[PDB]
This record gives structure tokens, sequence and C-alpha cells, in this order.
């Protein structure tokens, strides 16, 4: 289950700070963790922020390869596409 | 983070 | 490592020693003002500055001497002379202005003097770590009274709490 | 040569409307090469609009990640940072409830008329001998004296006659 419908963004940002716990409720509720990342602690991932089909925006979340990957959502095409520049 | 708090 | 100066707020005459880490407005809530009762009628302090470092709050400005910052082997160096040579250079334009210039002067500076002050306090808290400290606190995303959304920074949970637990009492509320 | 001090502004721009033409003295002496943009409908350029050490806000210009580099200026390791910031809020933005962003909205209302005054002399206060213009020195409004700076005349005199002929009072 779960497709990418759509890269949004992307960033650099701590290790672990994806998934669940980057919903923008997840964060209002329970804090950022992405909450104060910079390019000196060595987490440093690339992180895709991925709104999904069959939801709305406030459930885009900030995945990695690795994340998207292990889940097994389809859609990966997208960020072979998205991988770029 | 990061205070002068010594 | 190690810290740069970014920007000279001010400048005085203070108790000697009364420089540094206990010189913040922070600290000095906390714990008094090592430049306590400072009348210019104990030794003369020392000349004094107010300082604003790269990549910190002017929550955190500290007081340093010439030789503080020597010691502590800060980078913008360069800027103390700067410093030095535009103080001097207003005060020989000043030395004979009208009482009219010498007011303007007086009140165009305190303006400013307050201003700066306003750097100091939050206005609004915009966002929370889901980290927390080993004593529960979060740490907060800041905007600073006076300025721009640029200059938002992180800043120390239970540092703003001990002051601004009200901004952060009313973050929470807005949910 | 040149080394930013600090990032004021940035804009999606006509491209080429950045640099010594954009100088808000320029603008008003030529024209404004960002003026027609985009009423439909060209190609953009993000631009930042830069305040420079050693010269007063009057002489601000805009640019452009390249110009700044195909320019050799000093300080770029803080064009990163700025970007960094930037996007970090754009994204805050589409998801702030309209509270949090009326707020944005007054601040940066504010924050952004306080930037235009420091380029507006509140009082000329000092004057040279080499000499049409003598120099002049500007007290800006909104800033300490610890700003104040050496301009030509002639341009100050384009904008800020009364300026002067008041300071001339003795």
């Amino acid at each position: 289950f779960e497709t990418i419908e759509r890269f949004m963004d992307c960033r650099i940002g701590r290790k672990g700070a994806t998934g669940a716990t980057t919903t923008i409720y997840a964060v209002e509720a329970d804090g950022d963790p992405n909450a104060g990342f910079e390019k000196n602690k060595e987490p440093g991932e690339i992180q895709y922020l991925i709104k999904w089909k069959g939801w709305s925006h406030i459930h885009n979340t900030w995945e990695t390869e690795e994340t998207l990957k292990q889940q097994n959502v389809r859609g990966m095409k997208k960020l072979d596409n998205y991988k770029k520049k | 983070a990061r205070t002068k708090q010594t | 490592e190690f810290e740069t100066i970014e920007r000279f707020m001010d400048c005085r005459i203070g108790r000697k020693g009364a420089t540094g880490a206990t010189t913040t407005i922070y600290a000095v809530e906390a714990d008094g003002d090592p430049n306590a009762g400072f009348e210019k009628n104990k030794e003369p302090g020392e000349i004094q500055y107010l300082i604003k470092w790269k990549g910190w709050s002017h929550i955190h400005n500290t007081w340093e001497t010439e030789e503080t910052l020597k010691q502590q082997n800060v980078r913008g160096m360069k800027k103390l002379d700067n410093y030095k040579k535009k103080d001097q250079e207003t005060k020989r334009w000043l030395k004979n202005a009208s009482p009219e210039d010498v007011e303007y002067y007086n009140c165009q500076q305190e303006l400013t003097d307050d201003l700066h002050k306003q750097y100091q306090i939050v206005g609004r808290i915009i966002a929370h770590s889901n980290q927390k400290s080993a004593a529960g606190y979060p740490d907060y995303y800041c905007k600073w009274q006076g300025l721009p959304y640029s200059e938002c920074s992180w800043e120390d949970g239970a540092l703003i709490s001990k002051k601004f637990q009200a901004c952060i009492d009313e973050y929470f509320s807005r949910k």
C-alpha cells in the first residue's frame, strides 16, 4: 500500500527525522524532530518531503530512499526523476 | 541548546 | 570554536571583572549584576564593550574589554578598531555643536538604546523541539521583538521559561 | 573588494535587474530594471537584497547567487545560511494558522519600514572641505550615530537638501 503521488521538497536533515513524527500535526503536537539540525551532527541525511496518494497535504511526511524502500511504497520511479539537478 | 550558562 | 564579533552594541565603564557570561540579561536576572551598583566612583572600571556575537541571539550579548576579547581569542578584532576610530570621529564632530545638536544626539540615541533592548525579548514562540532536556524542557524557536523572522532562533527551553513562560503558555494555548 | 554583511530581502525578479542600477538612487534617477516584471510574462531569477560592509543602506543592491561569485565577494557562507532559513519559512507558511500568518504579516510590514528609514538622512552632522560639492556625514534615521557615514554631496543634495539647508545653521 501507500503511493508517492509527488515529491514536494527536499532537504538535509537529522538522521531519524522522518516518518510519522514529521506530519505537521505530529510536529505541532510533539515537537519537530529536525529541531535544531545543522550540517555538524552525524545524521545529516537527505530527506524528501513526500505527499501521498489518497491523503491530503497535512499528512505529507519527510522520508528517505531507505525509508521508502523499506515501507515498499509504489511510485519509486518518481524518486529517480526527482533525483536530479 | 547552547547558552552561556557557565 | 572560536567565537566571532558581529556587532558592537554599546560602550561603558564598569567594575573591573564585570565582563563575560555573568554579564548577560539572563545571568543577571538570575544572579545579579557583577557591575552591581557601580559608581564611576569605585576605582575607575575599564572601558567595556557590549558584544553581539555571530550565531547567537542578542539575549546572549556580553560586556567585554579589549583584553577579554584578545584573551578569549575571538575573531572580528578588526571591528574593535573601527568601532573606536568611529567613536572618536563622532566625539570630535560633536565637541562643539548647538545644544540642539547635543540634545538631538541624546534623544536619537536613547531611541536606539531602547530599541536594542527589545531584541532580547521574545514577542512570539513559533515552534518547539521534539527532543527534550533531561529536565524535560524542549527548545523553542523564538521570534524576537524588533527583528524579522530571518532572525528567529532556537533558544534553550529552561532559559526562556525563566522569563517568557507567558509566551510559552500562549504558544501551547493556540495549541 | 566587496563583502556582504546582511541579507535584507529576496524577491523573484526580472533577469539582470541586479546590481548597480538597483540602488534606491539609481532607480530614482534612471528607472527600475525590475519595473514591469510579470504583467505576463517572462523568465525569473531569485534575487537577494544585500547590505554591504562599509556602505550605508542607501547603497544596497539586488543580487543573484552568481553575480556574487561572478564578483569575488566575501561573506557568501552567509548565503547558505539565509537560503536555508527562507525555505525553512516559506514552508512553515503553507501550514501556519491564520492567526500566525497575520502576525507574520504585521511584523514583516514594520521590519520592512524600519529597513527603509535606514536609507534616509535624519540629520547631517558634519561636512568636508574637499569640494560642486562637499561630502557630508549623515545620521540615518532609525540608526545609531555609530553608523554615521560620509556620503557624496550632489547625491545627498538630490533628495536631502532640506537637511543640508538646516545644518548650515551658524
